[PDB]
Formats: C-alpha cells, structure tokens, sequence
C-alpha cells in the first residue's frame, strides 16, 4: 500500500510541478496579439 | 435476475433497426459526391 | 461449465483469481497482478493500444 | 480395480476397499465425460445435459 | 530551442486537435483516474456500506443492477469527513465496501472540473477572444461542488453527499426535501425559474432566428444548406424577428440589440443556477426553506391547514422512512 | 411452523397489560407512583415467576409496596421472549413520539 | 368556534375548584411557554424525554397531580420526578434553580398562573394534537 | 445477459465519440 | 508511560488490548476467604476463520482464512463480573457488563461476506479445580450467548422486520406466499458459543493478566433467512483482578 | 414447444446483419 502511497505522491507532485512552472513560463506572452 | 427474456431482441431490434437506416442513407450520399 | 479459454490460461500457470480462489482448491492466495482477472484485462488494454495504432498507421 | 483389489489383499472389506476410490477417479469413469458422447447442436456445458455432479 | 520552451510551446499550442494547456495538465489525469475507476465501479464494485451501518447497499451491475437503478455509492457514514484513500485501507477489500471509490471519483473529477474551467479561460486568450465563457460554466460546476463536497462539509459526512447513479440522486433529492423543504426555499424556486426561462428562451431565440430566416433553397433542401461556415452576412432578417415579437407583445418588450439579447440569453439561466447551488450550499448549514407548518389557526386556536402543512404531510413519511435503520434517537440532527 | 413470536405474544396477556417480564419501561407511566422508580426496579430484577413476587423485591419501603398491591391487577407475567429482552429493548425499544 | 370561558375554565386545585382565565392570561401564557419551555416542550411533548409529555391525562396521573394550576404552579418551583420521589431542579428550570436557568428569573407567580393556565387549555383547543407529536401535525 | 447488453451500448457510445470527433465532417469557410 | 487520548486517536491503538511484559511470568495467590472481580476483561480479535461447506459426502470441509473489512472496530474491552471461588478451587468468571460485542464482516475467497457477533456476552468460564494461584499455566474454559446479529426493530430492503415492518411482500400483492415465509416471517436466534482462554502472563504484583483465546460461534442468519456460518476467532486477552 | 430462447435471437440476427450488409452496398451502388 506504501508502495501505492509514494506512487501517487510522486505523480501528482510531478504534475502540479509542471502546472505551476508552466504558469510562470512567460503565460502572459503567449497570447496573439500584445506578447509581454 | 428473473428480467423479461424478449428485453434482449427488443433492445437489440431497437438498436438496430433504425441504425441501419441510417447507415444505408449515409452510405449512398457518399457514394453519390 | 463450458469454460474455453480458462484451461488455457491454467495450462500455463495462471491459476489464481483476485477473489482468492485457485482451480487447484487452495483458498487464501495472493496471486499478484497476474490472476485470470489481471490477464484478460491486459489482453483490453492492449487491445486498445493496437486500436489507436491502426488509427495512426 | 487395480486399487481395489489391492486393498482386498491387504485384507480391507468390499465397503473398506471401494470407499478408497476418490470421487475424482471414479468421475472419470463415466461416460458423460466422454467427449465423444455429444450433438452438434446440444449447447453450452456438460452441467446443462445431466447436470452438475453432487457426489459419487 | 530548449527541450523546456518546446514542451511549453506543445502544450499551449492552439495547433492541437484538442487544446491541452497548463489546465489540462491537471485535468487530463485526474478526469481519466475519475472515468476509468467510475465505469469499473459502476459494473463490478461490490455492495457498500453507505451508512455505516453494516448494511450494504448494492450499486452495480454485476451485482443485480440496472442502468436507472446502478450507482457508485457514497463512502460509510463511519468514515464521516475523513480522507480515505486506497493506502489507507488493510486491503482493496475492505476499500471497496466502505465506499472508497466514491471518494476517489468525486475528488478527481472536482479537480478536472475546476481544471475545465481554467482550460475554457486559458484556450480563450490563445485565440485572442473575450474571456467570460468559464463563468457561465462556473453555474454548473458550482452546483456540482453543492451536492458533491459542500453539502457533505455542512452535514459531516460524504456518505449524504449525490450518489453517482440515476436512482441514487433521486434518493438524494427525497431525503433533501424532507429535511430542508427545499421546494419552499427561494434560491431553489430561483433555479427553477432559470431552467425554466432558460429553456423558454432557447426555444424562443430558435423559433425567432428559424422563422426570420432569409429564402436562400428551394423546397427540396434543408434550408440550413442557405448558410455556410464563416460567411460574413448574417443568415436571418432581425428585424423581421424584432417586428414579429414586438408585435406578438408590444414593441419595447422586444430586443433589437443582438448583443444585449445574447447577453439576456446568458445571464438568465446562469445566474438562476447559481443561486440554486447557493440554495443547495446554504441549506449544508441547514438554513432551511419557509417553514409555515401551523401558521394559519383560527379564533379558538384550531389549526386551518394550508397546502403547506399537506407538503409536511408529504414531508414527515420521507422522514420517518429513510434510513430506516440508522437512526436510533428521536431527532435527526444531521 | 414460521410465526412472528411478538404477534403470538400480542395475543396473551402481554397484549392486554404490562408484562413484568418482556414490557418496555416506558409503559409503567401508565399508572400512577410508578415510574420512574419502581418501574427501574421491576425490571431490573425481572423475571418473576407470579406477579406476587414483585412484592419480594428487596429494598422496598412499606409504600412502595403498598404501590405495587395497588397496581397488582395491571401486571401479568409471560415467558420472556428473547425478541422483547435482548439489546436492552425493555429500556428503548426505539419508540418516541 | 372561539376562545370562550368554557375552554379558559381549568381546575385550580385537586379539591375541583376552577379558575377561568382571560384571552389575555392565555395569550400571555403561550407566550411565557415559547419563551421558556417550547425548546424543549413545542407542542407539549418533551424533546429530551418523550416518554413524558404535557397532556392532561398524563399530568393527571403523576405524583403531585399537575392537571391543575397549583400543581403545575408548584412545579415550575420545586419539580419532581413523576412519580414524584425525588427533586429534580437542578436538570429541570424551575425558581429554585433560576441560578442555573436564567431565563426562570424574572418569572412572576403571576407569570406562573399563566403559562400553567396555558398548558391547561391548549389539549382543550387541539386535542391529540398536544402532546402527540409529529403524527399529528 | 442484460449486463452484457448495458455494456454493449455504453461502449458503442464512446466509439461514436471517438469518431465523431477525429472523424468529423471538416468546417471549411465560405 | 501513561498514553493520552491525543496520543492514541487515529493510530489503531484504542483498538488493542493492553499488553504485559513478557518478563510478568509470576502466579497470583487466590484467598478462598476473599472475593475477587475482573475490573476490566479486554479481548483483541487477530484472526477470524470461518468453516466451509464440503457439499459432498463424508469430508467434513474445515476453517478457511477470511479478510477483515470493517476495519479496527473488533475488540471487546472494559468488561467486568464476579470471579468466584467454587467448593473445589475452581474459579469461575461471570461476566456482569461491558463492552461484551463488535459487530465484525469477513470476506471469504469468492466475495462472500460473511457478517456475526463476535461476542462474550453472559459468559461464564470455569478454571481446573484446586487452583490456589492464577499462573501461567492456567485456563479458562467457559460458554457465552449469541443472540441474532440484527435485533427486533431491524427492517430489511423491503420493510419487513419482526417487532415493526411489513409482514408479507407488499411488492407481489397477488405472489403465492408459501415460497416466501422465510423471508417474510423474521426470527430471532439466540445460539451459545464456547471459548477458551490461556493464561501466558501474569503480573503478579499487580493482579494483570494476559493471554491467548480462542473462540467458536456462528455468524449471523439475517433473522433466519438463510443458514449461518460457523465463526472461529482467535486473539489475544488481558484481564485485570481486584479483591471485590 | 421447450426451444431454446437464444434461438429467436440467432436467427433474427443471422438474417438480419448479413441482409443489411448487402443491402447497403446495392443501394450506394444504385446512386452512384
Ligand atoms: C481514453 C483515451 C486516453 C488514453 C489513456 C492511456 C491508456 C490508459 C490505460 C489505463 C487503463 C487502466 C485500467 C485500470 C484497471 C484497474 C486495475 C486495478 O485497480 O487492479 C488492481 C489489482 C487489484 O488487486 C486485487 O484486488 C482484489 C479486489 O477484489 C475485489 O474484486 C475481485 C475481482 O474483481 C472480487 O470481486 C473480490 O471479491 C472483490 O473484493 C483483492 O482485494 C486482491 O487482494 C487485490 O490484489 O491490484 C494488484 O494486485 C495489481 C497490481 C497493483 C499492485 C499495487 C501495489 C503497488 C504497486 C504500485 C502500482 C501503482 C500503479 C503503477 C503506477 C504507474 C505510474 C508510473
Ligand atoms: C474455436 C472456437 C470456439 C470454441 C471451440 C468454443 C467452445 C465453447 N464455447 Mg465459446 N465462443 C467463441 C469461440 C469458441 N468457443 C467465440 C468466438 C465466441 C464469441 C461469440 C464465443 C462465445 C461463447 C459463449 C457466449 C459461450 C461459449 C460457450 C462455449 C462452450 C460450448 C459451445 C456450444 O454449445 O457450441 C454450440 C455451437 C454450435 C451450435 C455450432 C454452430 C455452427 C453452425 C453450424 C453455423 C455454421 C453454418 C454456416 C452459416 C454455413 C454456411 C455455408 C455457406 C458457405 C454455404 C465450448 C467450450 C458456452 C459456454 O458453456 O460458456 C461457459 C457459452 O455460453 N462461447
Ligand atoms: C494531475 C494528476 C493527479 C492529481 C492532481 C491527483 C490528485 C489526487 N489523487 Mg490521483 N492519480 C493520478 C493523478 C493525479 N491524482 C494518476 C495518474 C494515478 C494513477 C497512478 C492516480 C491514482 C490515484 C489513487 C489510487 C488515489 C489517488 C488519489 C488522489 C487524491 C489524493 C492525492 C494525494 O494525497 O497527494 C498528496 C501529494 C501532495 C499534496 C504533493 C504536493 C506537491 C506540491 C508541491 C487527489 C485527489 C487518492 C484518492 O482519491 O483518495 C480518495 C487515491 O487513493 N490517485
Ligand atoms: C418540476 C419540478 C422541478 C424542477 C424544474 C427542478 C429544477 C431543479 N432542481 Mg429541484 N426538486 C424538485 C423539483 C424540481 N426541481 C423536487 C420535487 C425535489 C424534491 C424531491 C427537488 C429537489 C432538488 C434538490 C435536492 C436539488 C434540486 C436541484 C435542481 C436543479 C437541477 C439542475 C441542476 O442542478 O443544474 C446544475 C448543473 C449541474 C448539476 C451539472 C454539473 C455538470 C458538471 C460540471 C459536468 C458533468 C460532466 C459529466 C459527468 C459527463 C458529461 C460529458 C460526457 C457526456 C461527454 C434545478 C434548478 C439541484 C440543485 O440546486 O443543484 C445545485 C439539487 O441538488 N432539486
Ligand atoms: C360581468 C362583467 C361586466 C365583468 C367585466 C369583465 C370584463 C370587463 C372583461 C373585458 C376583457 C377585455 C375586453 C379585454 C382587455 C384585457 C387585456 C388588457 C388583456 C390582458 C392580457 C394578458 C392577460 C396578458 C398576458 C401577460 C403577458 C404574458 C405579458 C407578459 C410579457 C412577457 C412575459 C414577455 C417576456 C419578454 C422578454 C423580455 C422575453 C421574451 C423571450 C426572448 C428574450 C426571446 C428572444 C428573442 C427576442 C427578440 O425580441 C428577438 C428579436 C430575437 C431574435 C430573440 O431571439
Ligand atoms: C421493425 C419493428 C421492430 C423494431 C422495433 C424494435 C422493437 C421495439 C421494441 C419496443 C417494444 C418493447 C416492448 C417490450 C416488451 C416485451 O419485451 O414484452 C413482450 C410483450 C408480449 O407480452 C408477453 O405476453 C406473453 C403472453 O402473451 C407473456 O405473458 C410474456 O410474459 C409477456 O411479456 O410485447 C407486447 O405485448 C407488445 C405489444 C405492443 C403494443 C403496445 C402499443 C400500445 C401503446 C402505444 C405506445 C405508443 C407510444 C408512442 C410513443 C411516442
Ligand atoms: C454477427 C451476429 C451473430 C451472427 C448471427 C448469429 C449466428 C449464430 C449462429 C450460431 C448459433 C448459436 C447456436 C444457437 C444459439 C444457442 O443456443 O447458443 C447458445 C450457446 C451458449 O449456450 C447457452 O449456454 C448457457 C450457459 O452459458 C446455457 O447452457 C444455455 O442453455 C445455452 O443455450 O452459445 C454458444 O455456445 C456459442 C458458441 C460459439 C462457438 C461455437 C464453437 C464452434 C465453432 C466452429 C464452427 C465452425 C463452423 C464453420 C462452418 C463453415
Ligand atoms: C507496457 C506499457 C506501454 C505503454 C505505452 C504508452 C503508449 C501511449 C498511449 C497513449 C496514446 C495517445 C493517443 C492520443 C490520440 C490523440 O488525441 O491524437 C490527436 C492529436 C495528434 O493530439 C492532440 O490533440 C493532443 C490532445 C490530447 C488530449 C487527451 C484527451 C484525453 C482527455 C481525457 C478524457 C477523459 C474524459 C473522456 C472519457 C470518455
Ligand atoms: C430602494 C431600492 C433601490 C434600487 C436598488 C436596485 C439594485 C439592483 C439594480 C441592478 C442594476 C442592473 C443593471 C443592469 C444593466 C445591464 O445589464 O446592462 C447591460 C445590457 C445593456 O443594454 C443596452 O444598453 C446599451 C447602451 S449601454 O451599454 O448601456 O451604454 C444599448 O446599446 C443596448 O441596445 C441596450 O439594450 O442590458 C441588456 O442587455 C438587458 C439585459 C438584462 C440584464 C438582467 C440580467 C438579470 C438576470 C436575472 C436572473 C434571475 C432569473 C433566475
Ligand atoms: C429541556 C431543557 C426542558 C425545558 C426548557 C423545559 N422542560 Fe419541562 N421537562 C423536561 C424533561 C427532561 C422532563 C421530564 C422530567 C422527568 O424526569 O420526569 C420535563 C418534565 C416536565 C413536566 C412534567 C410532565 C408530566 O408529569 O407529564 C412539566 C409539567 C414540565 N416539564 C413543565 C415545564 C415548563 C412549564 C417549562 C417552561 C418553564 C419547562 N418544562 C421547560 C425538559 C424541559
Ligand atoms: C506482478 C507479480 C508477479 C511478477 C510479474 C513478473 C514480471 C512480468 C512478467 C510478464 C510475463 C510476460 C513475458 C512474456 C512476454 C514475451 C515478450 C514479448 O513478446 O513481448
Ligand atoms: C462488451 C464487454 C464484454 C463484457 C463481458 C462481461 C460479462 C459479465 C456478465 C456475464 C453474465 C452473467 C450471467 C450469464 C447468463 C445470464
Ligand atoms: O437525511 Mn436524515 O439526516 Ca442527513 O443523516 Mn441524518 O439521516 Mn442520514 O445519512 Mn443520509 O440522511
Ligand atoms: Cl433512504
Ligand atoms: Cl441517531
Ligand atoms: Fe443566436
């Protein structure tokens, strides 16, 4: 169950990582129009 | 369960019927372009 | 009882179910992942993996 | 008969040596187990024709 | 060219035949863990014990269920608010008959809900458009968090939160009445008047802008062939619309503003439904609907009934019946 | 051969008045200088093979069994009825208003 | 029908003399009840113990007789177990224990009169109704 | 029986979706 | 060191027996001319066997493992009753009050659910005569009651029940009722179960004891529906004595 | 008479689905 229990720790760690760095890649440039 | 034995070709008649209609109609469109 | 396709799983040592039964009469087994219900579910998955790659080929 | 007849010899009664003989055993010896023994068009399992067996 | 900046630029790009983003990030894993694990669930789960009571109730399938009777159901009312996880559990077996993948569906599904909506926001600015579709999706997803976590929250227990099933919310929505008197609370008569009027006027707004249609076909095809994707001109005649409707009930109860319309259209059902999320979410903390049991008595001090009291009539045997096992003191407090 | 045992008991007199053995508690507010006190007594020492023996119990006052002669005519003795006794139903059987 | 002097006639005593009580006791009756009792005794049940309720047949029964004002009035002040064996002010409001009820403190002996008068009357008006709970509503 | 049957429609349901939307008509303009 | 309830909730802990130290291998002295009590018997379930249904001829099937699924709710604790001393040294227990039942469903191999009364309840349980000290090496043998799993208010799926509820199904208003007395009429079992407890511990300065148990009872028979099980559980026990 | 219940079912379908199929290519064949 452990094994479980640090499988999905490390999974959604993973993905709530890429969510909050992808936010600060620059989110507000990419859009079509005014890029800043 | 003890369900009505004739719920089966009802439901697959139901299913099936009015697909193949539609099917058929839609095959020939294309067929037609 | 008609069974087809599960001698061929035993034949080659599936034997246990998630339930806790095996077809030799041993109650209480852990058989892992590779019972008769973790088989025929890898047989769906991949059966859906093959799906999409018919679609892309 | 080869394990009854054993068991006469070792000097158990008929009820002794038959009692012996596993289930499993004597269900082999029984032909509506015989494969050959079926119809075409005579569906499903072995339990559907005579059943499912209780005991010997 | 940084391996980091092509993947931001994959996962952003409006190319994708389905938009992914940061959003989707989250909400692509958690929608698949809560789809995957409801339609096994919804087949093959074994009987639960939502009310903790030692009484299963059986949900799927397998297990002698239809499709209007199936359900996931709700974890043990022994759980209470507690999280429980498969890794809390001694075994799957146990998990399962305490409701465990009730909670797993409903946690990842809010998650990848929420994580919709952000998505509807985030595709909006990539394509250079007005922001504010996710708040008229924020009305569903609000009632959804009602009966799902809010409701739950205020009562202490997620074994009375909305089961995942067509007869489980039914039975959800007869307990709900007898304990809150629902139908008597006004942000449940405010919803219903913006279901109703929203399908009022969906079916208005179909009927004027199909019948002021401009003649484009002949009689032999659709005349939805009279229109083609991405043509400038507008495909009806609006002020023949507005001139049906203004006359059909006097001229200044009709627009002529297409975007004051559209905007009415949007609004209505959009904000009646939040407040009957809000009616949902305010009755968790049991502020009930208008209680008028005995309000009417005459001058002895008789008590006249009114419909009213008939609805607690009504009321008191959706009482006194369910759960009928699971209570063992005279008020049921929660 | 299958009977409800609590519809067969209605139909002795359990059914008729309050049963030292199998009745609920809550019935000895039927009669007066009963409950709660003496009504906790009865049935805490319950059974009693004849009405009669509620006088026995010991720690009465002269009154108290003054009470219970009054009030002999309204008791009856049954057989208990494991239905009626166990779970502590003779202290709650779940009924309210 | 109407609140005539026929229904505000209550026994004062157990001797059989009777009281008639005006609209206005009642009334402010009733309302000293809601103050003071109805969150536990709405309707004329008990909420906390509904194997006693506030019906005449009952109160008519207990030990003290309470189906008049004296002894409901005598209650409201020294309350006892129904069968009256011992004193239970300090789990029940009463005057002798408006220290640890406070809403019992600024209850006059006519207030008493009242909200006994009160409880007298209304199974006059509803019947069944009081003190039979929720089946009857 | 019936279970299969229940199962049967859901799952043509979700190849329906899949085909409608990888498989649609395309939306071109004018 | 004394734990304290924000020590213990949520670890599992409130569900074990109090343990002794494996060191606590004295005898406590029993004075005939004293009376003693059991301040608190506590019983901890570890494992939880139920018999199987050979179905064939003379096989006799045995106990087969179970999984637990109702989690850490299984021990019986803070029971208490007299400890006697008979006219042959003897001790006999009888149990007076406590927590004396857990409401327990196993799982067998299969799915079945098998739910019973773990229980001790009016137990009575009797030492080996001339005892004269607790140690060891003493057992006590006893039996208790099991009454029915659901008691007489319990309504089933379709409201029938025994004291309340319907008493036909109401669902089949012209259905033939003879197929349908077992479940219609409810019935209210009351069976007798037997245990033993082995003494392996004694601490005897302190009158604690502790020990092994194992018990037999049948499950429940959902008020005579269908037939029950037969239950054997085993586990650990701690009791402690005090002059009465 | 005691027949089998998935007989009907057997049949309707073994007429049904084949007869479809040809069916559909006759007609896309006539409209084209
Ligand atoms: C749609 C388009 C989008 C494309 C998406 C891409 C494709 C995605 C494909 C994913 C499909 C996934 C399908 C999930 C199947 C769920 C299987 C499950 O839950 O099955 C799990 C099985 C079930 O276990 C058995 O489960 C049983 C459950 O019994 C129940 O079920 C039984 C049979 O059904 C009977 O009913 C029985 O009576 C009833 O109680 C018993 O409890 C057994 O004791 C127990 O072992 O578990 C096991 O033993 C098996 C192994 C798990 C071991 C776990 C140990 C820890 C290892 C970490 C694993 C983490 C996972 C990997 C992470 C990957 C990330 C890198
Ligand atoms: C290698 C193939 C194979 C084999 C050997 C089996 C064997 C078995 N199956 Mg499985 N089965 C298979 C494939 C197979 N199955 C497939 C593909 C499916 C999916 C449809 C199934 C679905 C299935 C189910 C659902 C069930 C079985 C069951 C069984 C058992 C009994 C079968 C029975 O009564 O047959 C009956 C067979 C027939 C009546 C034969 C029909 C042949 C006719 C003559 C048609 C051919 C005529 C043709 C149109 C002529 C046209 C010629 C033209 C050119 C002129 C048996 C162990 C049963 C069982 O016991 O389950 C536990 C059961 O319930 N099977
Ligand atoms: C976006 C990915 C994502 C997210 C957000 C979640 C979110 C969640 N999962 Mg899920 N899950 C996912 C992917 C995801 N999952 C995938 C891919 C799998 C398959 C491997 C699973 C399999 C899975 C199981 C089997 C279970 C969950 C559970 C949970 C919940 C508890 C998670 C937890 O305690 O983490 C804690 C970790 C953190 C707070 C890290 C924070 C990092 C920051 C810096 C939560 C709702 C559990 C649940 O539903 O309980 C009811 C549960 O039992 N998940
Ligand atoms: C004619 C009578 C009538 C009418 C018109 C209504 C109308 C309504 N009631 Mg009332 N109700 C009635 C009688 C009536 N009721 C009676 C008699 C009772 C008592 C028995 C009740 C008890 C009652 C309760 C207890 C509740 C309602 C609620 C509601 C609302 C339901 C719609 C809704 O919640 O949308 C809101 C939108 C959603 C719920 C949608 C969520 C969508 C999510 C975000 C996406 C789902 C994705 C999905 C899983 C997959 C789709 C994708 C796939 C197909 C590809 C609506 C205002 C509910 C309410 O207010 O909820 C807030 C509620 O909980 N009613
Ligand atoms: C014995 C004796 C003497 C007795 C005396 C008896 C006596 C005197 C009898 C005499 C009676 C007498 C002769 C009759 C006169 C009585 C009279 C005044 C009748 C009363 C009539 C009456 C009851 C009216 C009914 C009330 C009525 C429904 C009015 C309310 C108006 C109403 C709800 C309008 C909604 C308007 C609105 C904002 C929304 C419409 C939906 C909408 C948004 C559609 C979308 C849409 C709109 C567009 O606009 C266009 C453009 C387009 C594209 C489009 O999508
Ligand atoms: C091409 C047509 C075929 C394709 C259509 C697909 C089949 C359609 C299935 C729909 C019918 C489903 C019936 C299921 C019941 C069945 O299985 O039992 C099968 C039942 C037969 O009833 C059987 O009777 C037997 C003894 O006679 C036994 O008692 C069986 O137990 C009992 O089931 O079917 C019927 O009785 C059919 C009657 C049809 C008449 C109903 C019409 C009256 C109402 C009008 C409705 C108009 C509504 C308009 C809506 C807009
Ligand atoms: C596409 C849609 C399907 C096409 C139309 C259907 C055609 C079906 C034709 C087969 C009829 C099946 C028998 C009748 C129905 C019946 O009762 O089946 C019902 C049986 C099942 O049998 C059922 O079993 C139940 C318990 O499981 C109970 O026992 C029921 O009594 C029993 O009916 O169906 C099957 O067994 C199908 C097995 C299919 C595999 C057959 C193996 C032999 C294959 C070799 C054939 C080579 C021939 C090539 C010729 C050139
Ligand atoms: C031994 C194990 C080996 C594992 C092997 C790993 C193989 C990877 C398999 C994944 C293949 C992915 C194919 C994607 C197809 C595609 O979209 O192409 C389309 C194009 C190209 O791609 C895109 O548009 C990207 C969009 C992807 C969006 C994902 C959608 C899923 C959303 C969740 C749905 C939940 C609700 C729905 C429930 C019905
Ligand atoms: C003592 C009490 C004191 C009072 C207290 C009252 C407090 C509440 C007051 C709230 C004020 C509301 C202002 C609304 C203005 C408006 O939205 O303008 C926006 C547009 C602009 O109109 C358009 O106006 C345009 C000009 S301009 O944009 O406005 O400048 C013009 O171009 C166009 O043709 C015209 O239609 O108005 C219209 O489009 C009509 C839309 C109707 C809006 C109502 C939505 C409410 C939904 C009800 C949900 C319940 C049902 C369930
Ligand atoms: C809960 C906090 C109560 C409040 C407030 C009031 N009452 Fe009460 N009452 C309560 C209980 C638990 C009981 C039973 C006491 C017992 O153990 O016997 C009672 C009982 C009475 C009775 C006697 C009923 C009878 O003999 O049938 C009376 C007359 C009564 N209570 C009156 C009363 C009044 C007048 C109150 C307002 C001042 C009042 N009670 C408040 C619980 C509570
Ligand atoms: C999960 C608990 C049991 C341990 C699992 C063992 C590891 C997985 C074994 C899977 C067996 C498949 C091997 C044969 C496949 C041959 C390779 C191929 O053709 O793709
Ligand atoms: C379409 C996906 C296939 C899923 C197959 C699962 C079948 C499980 C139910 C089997 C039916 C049980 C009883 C059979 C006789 C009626
Ligand atoms: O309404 Mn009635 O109240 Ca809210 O709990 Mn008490 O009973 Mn039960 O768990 Mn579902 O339900
Ligand atoms: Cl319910
Ligand atoms: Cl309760
Ligand atoms: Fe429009």
């Amino acid at each position: 169950m452990e094994t479980l229990k640090i499988t999905v720790y490390i999974v959604v760690t993973f993905f709530v990582l890429l969510f909050v760095f992808g936010f600060l890649s620059g989110d507000p440039a990419r859009n079509p129009k005014r890029k800043d | 369960m003890e369900v009505n034995q004739l719920g089966l070709i009802a439901t697959a008649l139901f299913v099936l019927v009015p697909s193949v209609f539609l099917i058929i109609l839609y095959v020939q469109t294309e067929s037609q372009q | 009882q008609g069974m087809f396709v599960l001698p061929f799983m035993a034949r080659l040592g599936v034997t246990g179910s998630w339930s806790g039964w095996s077809i030799t009469g041993e109650t209480g087994i852990d058989p892992g992942f590779w019972s008769f219900e973790g088989v025929a579910l890898a047989h769906i998955v991949l059966s859906g993996l093959l799906f999409l790659a018919a679609c892309w080929h | 008969n080869r394990r009854v007849q054993a068991s006469l010899a070792s000097g158990a009664t008929l009820e002794e040596a038959w009692s012996a003989i596993p289930e499993k055993l004597a269900f082999y010896d029984y032909i509506g187990n015989n494969p050959a023994k079926g119809g075409l068009f005579r569906t499903g399992p072995m339990n559907k024709g005579d059943g499912i067996a209780q005991a010997w | 060219a940084n391996l980091w900046e092509r993947f931001c630029n994959w996962v952003t790009s409006t190319d994708n035949r389905l938009y992914v983003g940061w959003f989707g990030v989250i909400m692509i894993p958690t929608l698949l863990a809560a789809t995957i694990c409801f339609v096994i669930a919804f087949i093959a789960a074994p009987p639960v014990d939502i009310d903790g009571i030692r009484e299963p109730v059986s949900g799927s399938l397998l297990y002698g269920n239809n499709i209007i009777t199936g359900a996931v159901v709700p974890s043990s009312n022994a759980i209470g608010l507690h999280f429980y996880p498969i890794w809390e559990a001694a075994s799957l077996d146990e998990w399962l008959y305490n409701g465990g993948p009730y909670q797993l569906i409903i946690f990842h599904f809010l998650l990848g809900a929420s994580c919709y909506m952000g998505r509807q926001w985030e595709l909006s600015y990539r394509l250079g458009m007005r922001p504010w579709i996710c708040v008229a999706y924020s009305a569903p997803l609000a009632s959804a968090f009602a009966v799902f976590l809010i409701y739950p929250i205020g009562q202490g227990s997620f074994s009375d939160g909305m089961p995942l099933g067509i007869s489980g919310t039914f039975n959800f929505m007869i307990v709900f009445q007898a304990e809150h008197n629902i139908l008597m609370h006004p942000f449940h008569q405010l919803g219903v008047a913006g279901v109703f009027g929203g399908a009022l006027f969906c079916a208005m707004h179909g009927s004027l802008v199909t019948s002021s249609l401009i003649r484009e076909t002949t009689e032999t095809e659709s005349a939805n062939y009279g229109y083609k994707f991405g043509q400038e001109e507008e495909t009806y005649n609006i002020v023949a619309a507005h001139g049906y409707f203004g006359r059909l009930i006097f001229q200044y109860a009709s627009f002529n503003n297409s975007r004051s319309l559209h905007f009415f259209l949007a609004a209505w059902p959009v904000v009646g439904v939040w407040f009957t999320a809000l009616g949902i979410s305010t009755m968790a903390f049991n502020l009930n609907g208008f209680n008028f049991n005995h309000s009417v008595i005459d001058a002895k001090g008789n008590v006249i009934n009114t419909w009213a009291d008939i609805i607690n009539r009504a009321n008191l045997g959706m009482e006194v019946m369910h759960e009928r096992n699971a209570h063992n003191f005279p008020l049921d407090l929660a | 051969e299958l009977v409800n045992v609590v519809d067969e008991k209605l139909g002795t007199a359990y059914g008729e008045k309050i049963d030292l053995n199998n009745t609920n508690i809550a019935a000895f507010i039927q009669y007066r200088g009963l409950y709660p006190t003496l009504a906790k007594l009865i049935v805490k020492n319950a059974p009693y093979e004849s009405v009669e023996d509620v006088l026995n119990i010991p720690g009465l006052t002269e009154r108290q069994k003054q009470i219970l002669r009054e009030n002999l005519e309204h008791f009856t003795v049954t057989e208990v009825e494991t239905a009626l006794v166990e779970g502590g139903d003779r202290y709650n059987n779940g009924l309210y208003k | 029908a109407e609140l005539t002097p026929e229904v505000l006639t209550v026994p004062l005593n157990s001797e059989g003399k009777t009281i008639t009580l005006t609209e206005k006791q009642y009334l402010e009756g009733k309302r000293l009840f809601q103050y003071a009792c109805a969150s536990c005794h709405v309707g004329g049940i008990t909420k906390t113990n509904p194997s006693l309720d506030l019906r005449t047949e009952t109160l008519a029964l207990a030990t003290p007789p309470r189906d008049n004002i004296e002894g409901l009035v005598d209650y409201m002040k020294n309350p006892t177990t129904y069968d009256g064996e011992q004193e239970i002010a300090e789990v029940h409001p009463s005057l002798r224990s408006a220290d640890i009820f406070p809403k019992m403190r600024n209850l006059t002996e006519k207030d008493l009169v009242a909200i006994a008068g009160h409880i007298l009357v209304e199974p006059k008006i509803l019947g069944d109704k009081w003190g039979g709970g929720k089946v009857y509503y | 029986m019936e279970t299969i049957t229940y199962v049967f429609i859901f799952a043509c349901i979700i190849a329906l979706f899949f085909f409608a939307i990888f498989f649609r008509e395309p939306p071109r303009i004018t | 060191q004394t734990l304290t309830y924000d020590d213990i909730v949520g670890t599992g802990l409130a569900n074990k027996c109090p343990t002794l130290d494996d060191t606590a291998r004295g005898a406590y002295p029993i004075d005939s001319s004293q009376t003693y009590r059991i301040a608190r018997l506590c019983l901890q379930p570890t494992t939880f066997l139920v018999k199987e249904e050979p179905k064939n001829k003379r096989q006799e099937a045995e106990f087969v493992p179970t999984k637990l699924v109702t989690r850490e709710t299984t021990s019986l604790d803070q029971i208490q009753g007299e400890l006697k001393v008979n006219s042959d040294g003897s001790l006999t227990f009888v149990e007076e009050d406590g927590i004396d039942f857990q409401p327990v469903t196993v799982q067998m191999a299969g799915g079945e659910r098998i739910p019973l009364l773990f229980t001790v309840k009016n137990l009575v349980a009797s030492t080996q005569p001339n005892v004269t000290s607790i140690t060891t090496s003493t057992d006590f043998k006893g039996e208790f009651n099991v009454p029915s799993y659901r008691t007489a208010n319990f309504l089933d799926p379709k409201g029938r029940g025994l004291a309340s509820g319907y008493d036909s199904a109401i669902a089949l208003p012209q259905a033939k009722e003879e197929e349908l007395a077992r479940a219609n009429v409810k019935r209210f079992s009351l069976t007798k179960g037997q245990i033993s407890l082995n003494v392996a511990k004694v601490d005897g300065r302190t009158g604690e004891i502790a020990g092994t148990f194992e018990s037999e009872q049948l499950s429940d028979d959902d008020m005579g529906a269908h037939e029950p099980h037969e239950v054997k559980i085993q586990g650990v026990f701690y009791a402690s004595i005090e002059p009465a």
